């Protein structure tokens, strides 16, 4: 499978093809627009990396955090979420609840960092 | 004014005889001179232009030569329709000037 | 219990707008600027996914419109301007071996290499780009704007250009052979660059375009709305042969120091009006297919008539296009003249030099004459029809050639494309707790 | 071919006025200069007037300055030579003459002024006499 | 038993330089290029924070000045240039109902659409825009320096607000403390991503449509003991000023060439009267009293503060200028600064001018086309630009005259509350931590 | 507290908003100006990230190293540093000594790298 | 030593000076030349960083991998590679084999990430 | 047993090309915009490193040529355009104390500030700047029928101040410090440098002025001497001083041609008119030619009769030594230098012609009018190289002839960029090791 080949496939199975998508993240009429698009892509990639970094998931394709999932975001079983649904549908289901999750991940990583700092300092 | 002098004022010749007409300029006019032919009662016709170039459609017998101040027209053979008045015009510098007029008559 | 997990690189996209860069394999469109296209354009076919397309709300057409206008404007700047050319033109008719009384022989004064010396020259100008000021005429553009003489070293050949999205974006190509223009597409594919889009400029007839896959396709934003142009795409091409057998002669007039104005010297040989030939059999079967497809949307047992353009400017009332440098304006009244119930057609054509591209004003252009006999062959792969309403529809429908703007023309090629922004970030529940 | 025909000649009183007209044919009258030449009986020709293709730059000979007035009508393709305060020696055969070439090409202020011209075509000539 | 610890994202900044980007809500002062403004600015207050502000060494004024220069230069490029208009002018005084004979009725040969054809036209020009070459012949001013470019009628000179924002990685510190003299530590500082709406007004000797003070008039200068540096004054209340020309000029469209038109000044309908300005005497008197009260603190008590008109020089600095409606005024403000202090309305004569050099540059003149109808420019004064004159304390009398010569002082009175800084997220500090091998 | 809101607060309280401070770090003439500003911000962020990367603190906002703190830099107590002084005053106090710290952290991470490689190789 | 100082030295000796090179990897005519050069450098650095991130070696100059070394690439042992050779000829000999190694590293990191997530899930 | 390991930041490079930005300590090259070069240019030697260099395939010369042309065009963009100057000139010989008829005194009706009237002005033009169009006579500028060009701004100087070329991050410039290194070949002594040395953008033809000096002896470079169509670049170990001048003492005249536009015409000459000449020491040139013929004989084999002859013919820009210093563009006739044959306080005076309208970039449609400058010119410089061309020679291998060459401006800067080359840094590397990851 090539770039975005596992888009129609269900979740879980498509998780094995995250690298192919990640490697693809990176007169004057055709020159200035090219430069602008290149810089735009650079900022987009850096913003994504910054989000992963603040969440403590830098350099990790499949990162697992210690944040408890709230059932109100989606009332459905885990098995159905992985074997009979796609990533597009999932994004469309939680398209509005992603901001609170992003902030929760940020605060959780902050708490983890202070706990680690105190553990090393006290010991 | 650049006055022009033509000579001879009249010449008598037979059919087929060579005819030569000469005309001088009071000042140098390089080569800007043209010859003409006026039949009795009809309008003039241009024969030689640039004092050396032959006008298109005119017979090859007519020929012009000379430069500077002296110019001359030659007729190798006088044909029966060649008897008429001949003129020489200078157009190097205005005002234009013309010869006194010479008539050719059958001998 | 369930825990949230961050997944990076998920195959998720969202509709967005971005500036796609050109790509291509001495021409108006910048060739050296465009990055060399990939010799092996990848096309990944996506299965079990249906995407919703929209040809009318597609931003690629608008971006292409801006880019083409920008390239056209910048292509005229490095060469001669005809600002001093506006002068009183003494003109008369041209009656040397003619059958059409249009063409005119104009004489006028002009500047030379020296500022203190003028020159009296002559040029043959058509009646379309010349208007009487009072045997005294002037150019139509003198009271509007000074035209910029088109560069003679550049060609107007519409070379194909591939639009490629930048990093982080992808282009979805709807491969559904029966695409209706809008709505869900049950078969899409990701492509880094679009196919060869020839920027052909034409009105009332889509020349050198992409043919349909199975049968004639009719697309429109609203079939019941008379103000929306109806785009048609043919499954087979209708060959058209256009020509200018005049065999014009070009003469360079030194308008100024280092700049020259190319004028039409003389027309050697018999003067004949330009025209285009279209086979009536192929056109007949093509119109039959078009009316058959139209009846699918308008129902059966309805007579459909094809009439010429209602009226307006010469750019909308005639099939304008470019052929071998010369800009033609052909009268298509002979093609759209019929009624449907239950040999070659010759189209008279006119040529104009002073043109106003992109329907704008104040930025006119002067196409220099081309030596020799002009002749070209094109493929009529589509139409732009306009339907007129009536009282209860009166069991009849009249379609006329629509002189819509260039976006409609370029939309016939980008109908199967859309740009989507990739969203590699995603969060999903999973049974795992990060080790403290 | 090219043909020039004159009219307007005739008897005139001394000190009066008269007008000459020459019609052009066989060529574009709005692209060639025009000139007037007279031939008094018994002597050679004497150029007396000229005009450009556009009707301006009216230049005459010192012997006819002010008295004569050359004019042309491009629309009617005709030339005119108004005469005023005529004298006895003005009796001559007047010929309207067209220059050799056109006025196209380089020019300083009047088309054709930078080009040498010679009277290629001439008219038949009309005899005008001024006597009491 | 201490080890260094690396901290990222530390809230620390320092003075630096950067290129701020414009923001806003057919306008020369601000085009559509500026990104939309923030509907809800992030006015974050910083408690226990003290920063040393300085409005004289601030680079925001120079950068915004350069930006304004760029907009003004680019705005004239897409429209007609008046280069063939520099020709001999046969001007004659207008005497059709006049008091002020300053207007000149000039006539000239202008080229029409066709190059080979002329056109005799007439236009009214002020005597400031023309100079004698014969007493009947005239020539347009600046013709011996450059070819002026006629202002684009499509774009207006209305000063729409401009919001200056710092790019990513930088921040803008707003001094919220009142009674701030423009230099020194600011006890109340708040950070904001975008500055308040700064009106890009152009004026000389008086500040118009500016930001008023917080509680009282403020006197600002580098150091009062130096006369070479101007003094910026900020009022606590606005001083309404009404300006208008009773004459409603008629616009004449003369086609100088293909696709080019020159908007000449036609005949004046009705009588002709001189332009003027008005300012309430009571408001100006109380305002001057407040200014004198504030100046007394800096120069000590029992000092005679006097006000006198401009010393001399060109009309650009010796007169007060406006930019509103389309016409460029030059008003003689000698009626305002004509008082001395110990221990119904003022009418200011004014003149109009078309050919101008706004930024005092050489070779960049502009022609202001006339505008139809009577124009009313109601605005209010919010500050002054004074210059002190004196010696080695010869007498206890200080004289102040209006000043200028530096267009940046105009924006200096609006950008004094802000100061751009660069963030330094990296940091190091000692801690009792040690990485395990 | 908002972005840069903990500037006046003590170090103990200012360390809680490092996530917000780190997340907020990211005509033709005007276009070039905007591109220059954007690339300048990107370059600054990438230089800081590169510095953290070469050090043993990549992807961590709060990170402690094994470099000892010399008394020459500061002999002040920890209580009167974290609970009494703000980050701003601290920066103005050791502004000139940061280069030495940067260099010490550089060699330390390099040594830790080679040690880890040798330990993993001898396995 | 300085930038590229260890170019001629052996591979082993050149491994201790990778940080200097890492730190060194990041009118109108000169303006556009400078902007274009800066953008190109930033894109190259980000491409290299992303490539390292997708392999699981983010923020590490030296990292071990679970991809076995295939003898087909080179039939030589560590004795003459880490003691009698420089990095230049080493890259010359591996001009074309890098792509297969890159693909193997990508698949190995993805499989390792999924396995680690699963292992964390059982526990 | 063996597992692959990834190493980042390894010292590896690959041949490539990029956009090298400028760096320096008004001018046509717009040196003010260049970044301020550091006072201590870092240069690190690379022991045990050998790299292959190629001066001819080097992309830095082409990039520099393009950049120089772009800067020159940009510098001439805001200056005054001399388009209305194309008029009929009534020129007459300046027979006033002259020893040559190479200068003319022309009079013409030039426009003024008010376009409705003209002004009668006169100026002096060199014989090379005017052409007859048929004792006054009508003349016309040579660029009128070709292209109307602008006038060089007087405030802008043409002094070739040095400019340093630097590569961006991720790229490196390899400086070859190996002495006696010819045009192409491996360099056993390479050193990395962030920026190149100060390269003076000197414009000259047939000889290299103010260039770099050879380390030990005269160096002869070419693709392969066997090809007669390839130019030969020569570099001198000891430079020869050259003094050029014009004792005419020209005068400037500002003519207000239009609103804001002025034409700096050449006023009357003060004093005695003397032909512009240039001197070169006889002894230094003789010894330098001796070293050059020695190296040429070493390359072509001993007992070869090497002969030097002047340029065969062609355009004035290639058949004469073109100068650029002070503001005036000289064209010195170098026939007096290359006039010797070799077997087994005097000075040489070279006549020079001064031309105002120039087409130095060998382009058609774009020229430049150099305005006159006040006072006498004393252009003191030194020659550091030559551009020779070898004729066919036929089967007679016993003798070889050399003549001055040109036709390509890149060769001028090629003699300065022969030591540098840009490369791409490849920090990623893979090598085997016994280590492996731990779960
Ligand atoms: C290149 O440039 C040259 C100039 O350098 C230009 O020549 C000019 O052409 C224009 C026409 O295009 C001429 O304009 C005419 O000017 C006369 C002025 O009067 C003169 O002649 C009278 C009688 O001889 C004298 O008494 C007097 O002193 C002057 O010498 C006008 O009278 C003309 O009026 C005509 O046009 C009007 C338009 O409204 C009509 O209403 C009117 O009836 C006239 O038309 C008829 O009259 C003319 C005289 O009978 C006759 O010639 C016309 O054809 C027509 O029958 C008109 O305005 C101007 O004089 C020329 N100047 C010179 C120096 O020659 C060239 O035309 C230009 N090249 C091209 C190709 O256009
Ligand atoms: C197909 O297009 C027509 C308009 O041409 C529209 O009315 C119809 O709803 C479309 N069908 C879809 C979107 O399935
Ligand atoms: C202004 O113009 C109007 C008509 O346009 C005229 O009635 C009025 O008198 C003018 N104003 C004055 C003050 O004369
Ligand atoms: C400011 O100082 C006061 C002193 O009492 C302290 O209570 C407060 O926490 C400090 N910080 C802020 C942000 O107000
Ligand atoms: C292994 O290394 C030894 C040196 O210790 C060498 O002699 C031998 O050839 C090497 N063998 C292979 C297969 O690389």
């Amino acid at each position: 499978l090539g770039f975005l080949g596992a888009a129609g496939s269900t979740m879980g199975a498509a998780s094995m093809t995250l690298t192919v998508q990640a490697r693809n993240l990176l007169l004057t009429v055709w020159g200035i627009k090219q430069l602008q698009a290149r810089v735009l892509a650079v900022e987009r990639y850096l913003r994504d990396q910054q989000l992963l970094g603040i969440w403590g998931c830098s350099g990790k394709l499949i990162c697992c955090t210690n944040v408890p999932w709230n059932s109100s975001w989606s009332n459905r079983n885990l098995s159905e979420i992985w074997d009979n649904m796609t990533w597009l549908q999932w994004d469309k289901e939680i398209s509005n609840y992603t901001q609170i999750i992003y902030g929760l991940l940020e605060e959780s990583q902050n708490q983890q960092e202070k706990n680690e700092q105190d553990l090393l300092a006290l010991d | 004014d650049i006055q022009m002098t033509q000579s001879p004022s009249s010449l008598s010749a037979s059919v087929g005889d060579k005819v030569t007409i000469t005309c001088q300029a009071s000042q140098s006019i390089n080569t800007w001179l043209a010859w003409f032919q006026r039949k009795p009662g009809k309008a003039p016709k241009s024969l030689i232009y640039k004092a050396s170039s032959l006008e298109s459609g005119v017979p090859s017998r007519f020929s012009g030569s000379g430069s500077g101040t002296d110019f001359t027209l030659t007729i190798n053979s006088l044909q029966p329709e060649d008897f008429a008045t001949y003129f020489c015009q200078q157009y190097y510098s205005a005002p234009y000037s013309f010869g006194q007029g010479t008539k050719l008559e059958i001998n | 219990n369930l825990w949230v997990t961050v997944y990076y690189g998920v195959p998720v996209w969202k509709d967005a707008e971005t500036t796609l860069f050109c790509a291509s394999d001495h021409n108006v469109w910048a060739t050296h600027a465009c990055v060399p296209t990939d010799p092996n354009p990848q096309e990944i076919h996506l299965e079990n996914v249906t995407e919703e397309f929209n040809m009318w709300k597609n931003n690629m057409v608008e971006q292409m419109h801006t880019d083409i206008i920008s390239l056209w404007d910048q292509s005229l700047k490095p060469c001669v301007k005809l600002t001093p050319l506006c002068v009183t033109l003494q003109c008369t008719n041209v009656t040397n071996n003619i059958t059409d009384g249009e063409l005119k022989n104009c004489s006028f004064n002009m500047t030379t290499e020296l500022r203190d010396k003028k020159q009296k020259v002559y040029s043959l100008f058509y009646r379309l780009d010349v208007v009487q000021i009072n045997k005294e005429y002037r150019l139509i553009n003198c009271n509007t704007s000074a035209c910029t003489q088109a560069c003679p070293k550049v060609s107007f050949e519409p070379i194909p250009i591939h639009y490629c999205a930048p990093a982080g974006f992808a282009i979805l190509k709807c491969k559904d052979k029966k695409f209706n223009g809008t709505g869900p597409c049950p078969s899409v594919s990701t492509v880094q660059c679009t196919h060869g889009i020839k920027p052909v400029v034409s009105t009332q007839l889509l020349l050198n375009g992409s043919l349909a896959e199975e049968e004639v396709m009719i697309r429109s934003e609203n079939i019941t709305n008379n103000a929306k142009n109806i785009l048609v795409q043919f499954n087979t091409p209708v060959q058209i042969n256009c020509t200018r057998p005049n065999n014009n002669t070009r003469k360079s007039i030194r308008i100024g120091p280092g700049q020259a104005f190319y004028a039409t010297g003389d027309i050697i040989g018999d003067i004949r009006q330009a025209h285009c030939n279209v086979s009536k059999a192929t056109w007949n079967e093509t119109l039959g297919k078009v009316v058959k497809q139209l009846r699918k949307h308008f129902g059966n047992n309805t007579i459909i008539r094809f009439a010429n353009s209602s009226g307006g400017d010469l750019e909308v009332t005639t099939h304008s296009f470019n052929c071998g440098g010369e800009f033609f304006y052909c009268n298509t009244s002979g093609l759209f003249n019929s009624t449907w119930i239950s040999d070659s057609i010759t189209l008279p054509c006119r040529i104009k030099q002073i043109i106003n591209m992109w329907q704008r004003i104040g930025q006119c252009m002067y196409a220099p004459p081309i030596q020799g006999v002009i002749r070209c062959v094109s493929n009529i792969t589509g139409l732009i029809l306009t339907r007129d309403g009536g009282s209860t529809n009166s069991t009849t429908e009249t379609f006329r050639p629509g002189g819509g703007d260039m976006r409609d023309n370029w939309r016939s090629e980008l109908y199967k494309y859309k740009v989507v922004k990739i969203e590699p970030l995603g969060v999903a529940p999973t049974r795992c707790k990060r080790r403290v | 071919e090219v043909q020039l025909v004159e009219s307007g000649g005739g008897l005139a009183k001394p000190g009066g006025s008269l007008r000459l007209s020459c019609a052009a044919s066989g060529f574009t009258f709005s692209d060639f200069w025009m000139n007037w030449v007279r031939q008094t009986p018994g002597k050679g020709l004497e150029w007396i007037s000229g005009i450009n293709s556009g009707g301006g730059y009216t230049f005459y000979a010192d012997s006819v300055k002010g008295r004569f007035t050359i004019s042309r009508d491009n629309s009617k393709n005709t030339l005119s030579l108004q005469m005023n305060s005529l004298r006895a020696e003005d009796t001559a055969v007047y010929f309207c003459a067209r220059v050799d070439g056109d006025d196209y090409g380089y020019f300083d202020t009047v088309p054709g002024d930078s080009k040498k011209y010679y009277f290629k075509h001439w008219g038949p000539g009309v005899l005008v006499t001024v006597s009491s």
